[PDB]
C-alpha cells in the first residue's frame, strides 16, 4: 500500500470508532440491494426478495460481521495486505468462485456506508484513503486468483 | 431501467437536498478529485485548491443539470441531449469518469443525508445516476 | 448507436465468418479465459482445458447467438431478449466481464480476417459488440 | 509483473518479428479510429476527419513510431517498467494532462494490431502474456500521476 502516516493514521483512527457488527452489517445488505445480481453466491440465506428481507436476514446479518472482522485484520497489517488475505484469496477463487470484481463493489458501497454513519466526520481527505485501501484489500482478495 | 418507485424515490432523496445541491456538487467534486486524482487531468484550467470558486460555480453548474434531470425523469435523453453532446464532441471524456463522479455524489449525499439512505433509496440513486452517464456517453461515437 | 456503414461493416465481417463461427467463438473464448483467468468462475462446470469439448460447443452457441443478432441489426432488444434474462436473472454474470469477452472476440476475428478487419470495420465492430452487451446487461437492476 | 520466464520470452520472440516503425503507427491511429474521442490530444496532427486521413497522416505515422519506440525500450527492462517510465509519467501528466485510461485503449488496440499482424501465430498463451505486458506499461506510465 503506498500509504502515507498522515493517511494510515487518518484510515485508523476513523477505524477504532466503527460499529464492526453493524457496519459489517449494512454494508453486506447492500451489496445485495444495489448489485442485485451478487445475491448469486449468496442462495443458502433465505428470503433475499426485497430491502426489508435482505437487510432482515440474520444470515446476512451474520455473514456481514465475519467479513468486516477480517477487513479488520488487514487494517493493522497494511504494509503486507497480500500476505494476509493469501488464504482468503484461494479460498474464494478455489472454493467458492468468486470474480473478484464483487470485492470492489463491497468497497464502494462500504464507502458509502461510512459517509453514512460519519456524517460531517467523513470528510473528502478521509474517504480518499479509504478509497486507496479498499482498493488495496480488493487485490490482495485478487492477486492469488489463477 | 427506471422502476416507477425508482422515479418516486430519486423525486424524494433529491427532494431533501433542495437548496443544497450546490453546496453538494462542489462537495462531490472535491472528493473526486481528492480521492481520485485522474480526473484532475479534465480540468488543468481550473485551480483546485481546497474551497476553489471555480470548483463552487462548476459545482452549482453539474448539480443544477442533475436537477433538470430529475423534473424530466421520463425523458431524460432529450433534456440531457445538448449535455451530451458538449460532453461528446468537445470536451470528450473518457466514460469511466462517470462511474466515480457519480460515486462520489452518493458518498456525498450519504453523508448528509443520513435518514433518506436507505438501502433502497441507495439502490435507484446509484441506478438514477448511471442513467444520467449512460445518456451523456451515448454520443461519443 | 449503429450507423448505416457500421452495420454494413458488420455484416460484411461476419459475413465471412460463415461457417467458422463455432470455431472462432471457441477461440475467442479460449483466449478470455487464458488472458482474464477471472473470467473462469462462471464456468467451474466445464473442463477449461485447451481443446476442451465443452468450450467448443459453448463456442457455437455463443457466436450463433451473434449470428442472429447481426441478421436483426435493426432489432437487437427483442431478438436477444430471451438472451437477456437468462445473464441477468439465472447467471448473473458481472457486467465488466463482457467488455472482456467482445474484446476476446475482436482479437479473434483479426487474427483470421487480415484483408477485412479495417480501421473502419475495426470501429464498426467494436461498436457492435459494445452494443450486444448492452442489451444484455440491460435488465440486471 | 507476474511475468514468469516461458510468459517473458514468449513476449520477447514475437517482438523480434515487429516491424516497429509500422506498428506503431497503425495502432496510434487505430486508436484514433476505434476511439474518436482521443484526437482531443492531437489536433495539431491536422486533418483526423476519416479513417484514411487518420492512418495516412505521416504526423500520425511520425508519431507511432516514437511511442512504440518507448515500448521497445521497455520490453528491454520488464522488471523496472516504472522507473523505465518516469519521466514520460509524469510528462503525461504534468504536462500534457493526459487520462490514463487513454493509455489502457492504447493498450489493447495494440494487442488488436499484433494479431492483425501474426494471425495464428499470436496464440492465446501468447496474447495472454502480451495482455500483463500492456497492462504493466499502462501501469507504470500512470503511476506519477498525483
Ligand atoms: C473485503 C472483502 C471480502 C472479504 C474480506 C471476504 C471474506 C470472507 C470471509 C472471512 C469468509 C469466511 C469463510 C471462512 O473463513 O471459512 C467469506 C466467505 C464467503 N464469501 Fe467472502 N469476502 C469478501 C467479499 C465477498 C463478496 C464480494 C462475495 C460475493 C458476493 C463473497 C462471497 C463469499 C461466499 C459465498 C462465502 C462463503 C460463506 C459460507 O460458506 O457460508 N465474499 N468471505
Ligand atoms: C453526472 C455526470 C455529469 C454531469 C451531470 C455533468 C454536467 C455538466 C455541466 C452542467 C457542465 C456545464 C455545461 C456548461 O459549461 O455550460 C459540465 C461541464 C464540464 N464537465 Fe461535466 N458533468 C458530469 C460529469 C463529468 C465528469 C465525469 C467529467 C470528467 C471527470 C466532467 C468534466 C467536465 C468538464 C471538464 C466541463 C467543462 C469545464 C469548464 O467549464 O471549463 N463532467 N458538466
Ligand atoms: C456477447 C457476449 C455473450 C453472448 C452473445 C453470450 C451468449 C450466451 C448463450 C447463447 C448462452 C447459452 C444459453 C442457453 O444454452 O440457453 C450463454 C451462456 C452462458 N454464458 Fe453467455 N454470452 C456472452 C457473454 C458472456 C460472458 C461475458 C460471460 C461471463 C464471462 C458469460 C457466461 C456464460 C455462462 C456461465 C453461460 C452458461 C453456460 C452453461 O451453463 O452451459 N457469457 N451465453
Ligand atoms: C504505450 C503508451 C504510451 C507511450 C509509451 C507514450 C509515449 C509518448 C512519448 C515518448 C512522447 C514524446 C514526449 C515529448 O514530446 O517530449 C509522447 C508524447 C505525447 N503523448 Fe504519449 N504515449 C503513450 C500513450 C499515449 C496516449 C494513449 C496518449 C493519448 C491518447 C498520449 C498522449 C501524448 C501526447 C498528447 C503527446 C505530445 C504530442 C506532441 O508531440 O505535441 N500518449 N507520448
Amino acid at each position: 500500500m503506498h500509504l502515507t502516516p498522515e493517511e494510515k493514521s487518518a484510515v485508523t483512527a476513523l477505524w477504532g470508532k466503527v460499529n464492526v457488527d453493524e457496519v459489517g452489517g449494512e454494508a453486506l445488505g447492500r451489496l445485495l440491494v444495489v448489485y442485485p445480481w451478487t445475491q448469486r453466491f449468496f442462495e443458502s440465506f433465505g428470503d433475499l426478495s426485497t430491502p426489508d428481507a435482505v437487510m432482515g436476514n440474520p444470515k446476512v446479518k451474520a455473514h456481514g460481521k465475519k467479513v468486516l472482522g477480517a477487513f479488520s485484520d488487514g487494517l493493522a497489517h497494511l504494509d503486507n495486505l497480500k500476505g494476509t488475505f493469501a488464504t482468503l484469496s484461494e479460498l474464494h477463487c478455489d472454493k467458492l468462485a468468486v470474480d473478484p470484481e464483487n470485492f470492489r463493489l463491497l468497497g464502494n458501497v462500504l464507502v458509502c456506508v461510512l459517509a453514512h454513519h460519519f456524517g460531517k466526520e467523513f470528510t473528502p481527505p478521509v474517504q480518499a484513503a479509504y478509497q486507496k485501501v479498499v482498493a488495496g484489500v480488493a487485490n490482495a482478495l485478487a492477486h492469488k486468483y489463477h | 431501467v427506471l422502476s416507477p418507485a425508482d422515479k418516486t424515490n430519486v423525486k424524494a432523496a433529491w427532494g431533501k437536498v433542495g437548496a443544497h445541491a450546490g453546496e453538494y456538487g462542489a462537495e462531490a467534486l472535491e472528493r473526486m478529485f481528492l480521492s481520485f486524482p485522474t480526473t484532475k487531468t479534465y480540468f488543468p484550467h481550473f485551480d483546485l485548491s481546497h474551497g476553489s470558486a471555480q470548483v463552487k460555480g462548476h459545482g452549482k453548474k453539474v448539480a443544477d443539470a442533475l436537477t433538470n434531470a430529475v423534473a424530466h425523469v421520463d425523458d431524460m435523453p432529450n433534456a440531457l441531449s445538448a449535455l451530451s453532446d458538449l460532453h461528446a464532441h468537445k470536451l470528450r471524456v473518457d466514460p469511466v469518469n462517470f462511474k466515480l463522479l457519480s460515486h462520489c455524489l452518493l458518498v456525498t449525499l450519504a453523508a448528509h443525508l443520513p435518514a433518506e439512505f436507505t438501502p433502497a433509496v441507495h439502490a435507484s440513486l446509484d441506478k438514477f445516476l448511471a442513467s444520467v452517464s449512460t445518456v451523456l456517453t451515448s454520443k461519443y461515437r
